This record gives structure tokens, C-alpha cells and sequence, in this order.
């Protein structure tokens, strides 16, 4: 006297099921990207302003060599 | 007043890129001519000595040109050191 025995669901059920879609933000605002941006652009201006003035210093200084060795 | 607002409005919303262009554009005309370091710039292409400077004959009565190289008459370049 055996009793039936086939593939059911669990009792109760079984449990939930995500099928929407799941996007997140996940991101900065766009006054905050720009602000980097202009901050690294201008302390990279500045940067490379006293490197090429001393540039040109040492330039200068390679020339006079140059003129004083001339004659 | 309020429709030059209204039209950066709309082209910031349609096309940034542009709007973009014609900024960086316009500072690039404008601020040059309103920068204190623009004569700087000149005095520091001048003080470049690409050719060998010729001595003058003296004459006699040349009291700014120098007789040597460290007597204190001629150009002085100390305004560039501290730049
Ligand atoms: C003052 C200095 C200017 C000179 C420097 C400029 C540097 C280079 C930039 C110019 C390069 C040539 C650009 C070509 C012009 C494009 C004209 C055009 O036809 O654009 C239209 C679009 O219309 C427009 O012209 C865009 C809007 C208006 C132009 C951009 C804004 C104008 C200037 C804004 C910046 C000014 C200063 C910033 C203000 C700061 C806030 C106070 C294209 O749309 P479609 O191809 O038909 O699209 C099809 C798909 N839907």
C-alpha cells in the first residue's frame, strides 16, 4: 500500500522570483566630474608653467656657453 | 536678457559639444589680450641669444654699453631668475 510519489512543489511554495529589471545609478553628478576635470587641467597648467620658464633658464644659460666658447 | 538664456539652454540640452567649442574658443581669443604675462613672454623670447652679440668699436662716449660681460651696464636678466 504504497502512496503516490511524483515531482511537486515543496508545501507552501517555493520562494520568490526576481524578474524585474535592476539598473542602479551607480555614478557621480555631473558638476562633480567637471570640476575634477577643470581642477587637474588647471594644477597641470601650473605645473608645467614653472617647468618650461626654468626650461628656458637653462636654455638661456646653454647658449651663452655656446657664446662664450664662439670665438 | 532672457532669450540668450533660453538658446544656451537648449543647445547645453542638444549640443554640448558645441557649446563646448565656442567657449573654449572665445577664452582662447579674449584671454590673451587681458593676461599680464603676454609681455613677459616677449621679454623672454628677446633674452634668448640664438647669434653671437657682435662688441661695438668704442667710440668714447658710450657710457651704457658695458666694457665686459659682469660690469653692471647692458640688460639685466634677474627679472626672469625669480619667475
Ligand atoms: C567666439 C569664438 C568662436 C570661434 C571659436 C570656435 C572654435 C571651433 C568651434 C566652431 C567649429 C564649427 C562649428 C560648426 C557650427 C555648427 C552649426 C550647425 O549646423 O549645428 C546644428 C545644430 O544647431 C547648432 O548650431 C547648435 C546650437 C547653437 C550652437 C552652439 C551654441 C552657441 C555658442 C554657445 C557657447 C557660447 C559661450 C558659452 C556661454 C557660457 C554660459 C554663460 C547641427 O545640428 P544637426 O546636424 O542638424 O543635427 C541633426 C541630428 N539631430
Amino acid at each position: 500500500a504504497s502512496k503516490v510519489k511524483q515531482d511537486m512543489p515543496p508545501p507552501g511554495g517555493y520562494g520568490p522570483i526576481d524578474y524585474k529589471r535592476n539598473l542602479p545609478r551607480r555614478g557621480l553628478s555631473g558638476y562633480s566630474m567637471f570640476a575634477v576635470g577643470i581642477g587637474t587641467l588647471l594644477f597641470g597648467y601650473w605645473s608645467m608653467m614653472k617647468w618650461n620658464r626654468e626650461r628656458r633658464r637653462l636654455q638661456i644659460e646653454d647658449f651663452e656657453a655656446r657664446i662664450a666658447l664662439m670665438p | 536678457a532672457g532669450r540668450i538664456a533660453s538658446f544656451l539652454k537648449n543647445a547645453w540640452a542638444k549640443e554640448p559639444v558645441l557649446v563646448a567649442s565656442f567657449a573654449i574658443g572665445g577664452l582662447a581669443i579674449i584671454l590673451p589680450s587681458l593676461s599680464p604675462y603676454t609681455n613677459y613672454a616677449i621679454r623672454i623670447n628677446r633674452a634668448t641669444p640664438y647669434n653671437y652679440p657682435v662688441p661695438l668699436r668704442d667710440d668714447g662716449n658710450m657710457p651704457d654699453v658695458p666694457s665686459h660681460p659682469q660690469d653692471p651696464q647692458g640688460p639685466s636678466l634677474e627679472w626672469l631668475k625669480n619667475l
